[PDB]
RNA sequence: AGCGUGUGCCUACCCUACGCCGGCAGGCGCGGGUAACCCGUUGAACCCCAUUCGUGAUGGGGAUCGGGGAUUGCAAUUAUUCCCCAUGAACGAGGAAUUCCCAGUAAGUGCGGGUCAUAAGCUUGCGUUGAUUAAGUCCCUGCCCUUUGUACACACCGCCCG
RNA sequence: AACGAGACUCUGGCAUGCUAACUAGUUACGCGACCCCCGAGCGGUCGGCGUCCCCCAACUUCUUAGAGGGACAAGUGGCGU
């Protein structure tokens, strides 16, 4: 046990030192349950251990590999951002990061004005879905006059 | 609505109850020991293991989704 | 917790309760002078005469005033009745009630001192003054709201046994803080 | 006040009553006295030679 | 030698059961002592052969039920297995003795018969009062498991403990002593 | 496991073993079948045995939405279908009402056929695991037969009075 | 006297009896081959395992499908003008 510190800061988010190391690190923004098993696995950490019981150390190894997959010979395939549309890149985009990169990508759309750009911002579904009968979201309307 | 806050780890007021209390359960499984002692059903599991290779419980059954342990062999 | 000096209710009088469910024979039912434990009014005791909806009788949530019909003391079985209770003693029944949740009120708040840890001390903090300020009078009909007033004019009262400080105050301001405007008549 | 149970065996099966069939009609004998016979009314499936437990054995019934 | 069958572990000739007008519908020893409480056996077929169904089958039967479950039987049996050795422990006895006895407190012996809020008293025939006492315990057991750490093999060990000795605690003594206090006043 | 389908007769497409390349969808090579002969002993799902989680809208649930890669096609944007990383809604057994069902049945579970260049949350068949409750009644909604009354025959959803 | 009902047609469950199979199998051996010694007993005649392989061996239980067979309220006990 040693009574050590069981919640704690990561990337400008906070993690509970209470689950498994695995199911931790997935309250990161752009972390899920596939790449936060291969971040360990690359970062030779143990997956059955608390994550309140990792050493300073260990969290600072876990951090530089989240941040640099493609030196720690993470695949191309695996990453959330593929040929940045505006600069060629291959990376994974995390917390505040990712917010900004959907708000980049709404407003590209939205300034050429193209028909996904319209669909986003009169509030519609914008993927192939009927509108008729599902997504209803107003007030019932009478009849009467 | 409520919540439970049961531990993930032992503290020496609950270890030391943990051996303590062997000798007064004629029935001894995770979910009794979970509920009684205020911890978790996987440091229940973990728990079991240790008294049962100090010689201290006999496992009466063993399946997938149920464990069993007694008290040894007396009373 | 309970607001009174026994663990039940006692045969053919008026208590107050408040609805959890209704089912084909019955309604379940929580007793509130007591500490939440179960009853149930049968559905032949709701009315005299033919029902058009059970739904504008009684409602899940709602307080109500009803008789206790029977009570087996051992297995903790009460049975409740609607039909019987005249307009008068639904009026009692709030005057009881009202009565009780004020002294529970000043109680409940002034065990907010030394440990708190348990409801051993809301029970102990019930035992001793508040009790024996009303145990004497279940007859007469007086609660210990009528020997908090005494408390208020005269702290003799007090005075007379074992006292905290908060028991003593806080008695005293849920008196005091609705009887100040003792206004011209 | 109080009265004790009851014991009877099933001689005959009469017929069925009650708005929707639900109820057997059937005749008892006491098995503390061969001689005593009456009426009863049952909710379960029934047969010739059962045994009813009867909770007052004075009271009566016929056709509900 | 082959005229006594342990059915795994636990003897039958020892049981007893005490409630005279039950005797002829709780099957228990002689030819209804097997090694499993499994069979393919065609009891659906005429009205009264469901009595010839060893009682052990028959809370197999009625545990296989709540929609999620249909038609799981193997599984159904390990539950069955496993509540018998936890009541072994507990009690110290026969866990034959133990459903048997709390059979015989949980059926209903007067029940009210429906009739226009207006209802009649009516007795409870034999075969009725083994069907009732079935279904009150199985419905006790699954309804205290579904959101506890304890297991379904926990709860219908202390569902069939309590029941043995008319406790209150259990679903099938409260609901037995509602069903016959209205009944008894529709007299 | 069981029921089936298979080189399209204008009309131009079929079912697939085995070897090699790729995380995957997929690609190349080279054989059998016009079928009790080849795909095929049709290695199906639930179920069964062992592990991890611990009563938390949680490792329950997977809607909504960003970026990249294949395949059909003359053409895929108002996203054909398929694959990958990420995002992580309502929902804690459902008010007044109301449907279907009596034994290898209800319900659970997966597989063929149709439509098909591309493709089932539909429908029509097949096997597998397998209960609880009844052996009755005319109460509710209806049907059959007889006696009876009528100012109805557009036939009670009729006719008719101030 | 006529139509409907029923009969009728297809289908499910039984046949170690019949007919007879290299586009279906079994058993057995002339035998042949790999693996294990666990087996009275050796590394064997003899044992175990096989969708490992020939038969110019014997056969039809398991598969296919043609002909016939079988069930009638026929037997025994009650109840019914």
């Amino acid at each position: 046990p040693e009574k050590f510190q069981h919640i704690l800061r990561v990337l400008n988010t906070n993690i509970d030192g209470r689950r498994k190391i695995a199911f931790a690190i997935t309250a990161i923004k752009g972390v899920g349950r596939r790449y936060a098993h291969v971040v360990l696995r690359k970062a030779d950490i143990d997956l059955t251990k608390r994550a309140g019981e990792l050493t300073e150390d260990e969290v600072e190894r876990v951090i530089t590999i989240m941040q640099n997959p493609r030196q720690y010979k993470i695949p191309d395939w695996f990453l959330n951002r593929q040929k940045d549309v505006k600069d060629g890149k291959y990376s994974q985009v995390l917390a505040n990061g990712l917010d900004n990169k959907l708000r980049e990508d709404l407003e590209r759309l939205k300034k050429i004005r193209a028909h996904r750009g319209l669909r986003h911002f009169w509030g519609l579904r914008v993927r192939g879905q009927h509108t008729k009968t599902t997504g209803r979201r107003g007030r019932t309307v009478g009849v009467s006059k | 609505r409520d919540k439970l806050n049961n531990l993930v780890l032992f503290d020496k007021a609950t270890y030391d109850k943990l051996c303590k209390e062997v000798p007064n359960y004629k029935l001894i499984t995770p979910a009794v020991v979970s509920e009684r002692l205020k911890i978790r059903g996987s440091l229940a599991r973990a728990a079991l293991q240790e008294l049962l290779s100090k010689g201290l419980i006999k496992l009466v059954s063993k399946h997938r989704a149920q464990v069993i342990y007694t008290r040894n062999t007396k009373g | 917790c309970r607001f009174y000096q026994h663990k039940f209710p006692e045969v053919e009088d008026v208590v107050m309760v408040n609805v959890r469910s209704i089912a084909e024979m019955g309604a379940y039912v929580s007793l509130l002078e007591y500490n939440n434990i179960e009853g149930m009014i049968l559905l032949s005791e709701l009315s005299r005469r033919r029902i058009r909806s059970i739904n504008k009788l009684i409602r899940i949530g709602r307080n109500e005033c009803v008789v206790v019909i029977r009570v087996d003391k051992e297995k903790g079985y009460i049975d409740l009745s609607k039909r019987r209770v005249s307009p008068e003693e639904a009026i009692k029944c709030e005057d009881k009630f009202t009565k009780s949740k004020t002294v529970y009120s000043i109680l409940r708040h002034v065990a907010e001192v030394l440990e708190y840890t348990k409801d051993e001390q809301l029970e102990s903090l019930f035992q001793r003054t508040a009790w024996v300020f009303d145990d004497k009078y279940k007859r007469p009909g007086y609660g210990a709201y009528d020997a908090f007033k005494h408390a208020v004019s005269d702290p003799s009262i007090l005075d007379s046994l074992d006292l905290n400080e908060d028991e003593r105050e806080v008695l005293i301001n849920n008196i005091n803080r609705r009887l100040t405007p003792q206004a011209v008549k | 006040r109080v009265q004790p149970i009851k014991l009877a065996r099933v001689t005959k099966v009469l017929g069925r009553t009650g708005s929707q069939g639900q109820c057997t009609q059937v005749r008892v004998e006491f098995m503390d006295d061969t001689s005593r016979s009456i009426i009863r009314n049952v909710k379960g499936p029934v047969r010739e030679g059962d045994v009813l437990t009867l909770l007052e054995s004075e009271r009566e019934a016929r056709r509900l | 030698t082959p005229d006594i069958k342990l059915f795994g572990k636990w003897s039958t000739d020892d049981v007893q059961i005490n409630d005279i007008s039950l005797q002829d519908y709780i099957a228990v020893k002689e030819k209804y002592a097997k090694y499993l409480p499994h069979s393919a056996g065609r009891y659906a077929a005429k009205r009264f052969r469901k009595a010839q169904c060893p009682i052990v089958e028959r809370l197999t039967n009625s545990m296989m039920m709540h929609g999620r479950n249909n038609g799981k039987k193997l599984m159904t049996v390990r539950i069955v297995k496993h509540a018998f050795e936890i009541i072994h422990l507990l009690t110290g006895e026969n866990p034959l003795q133990v459903l048997v006895n709390a059979i015989i407190n949980s059926g209903p012996r007067e029940d009210s018969t429906r009739i226009g809020v207006r209802r009649q008293a009516v007795d409870v025939s034999p075969l009725r009062r083994v069907n009732q006492a079935i279904w009150l315990l199985c419905t006790g057991a699954r309804e205290a498991a579904f959101r506890n750490i304890k297991t379904i093999a926990e709860c219908l060990a202390d569902e069939l403990i309590n029941a043995a000795k008319g406790s209150s605690n259990s679903y099938a003594i409260k609901k037995k002593d509602e069903l016959e206090r209205v009944a008894k006043s529709n007299r």
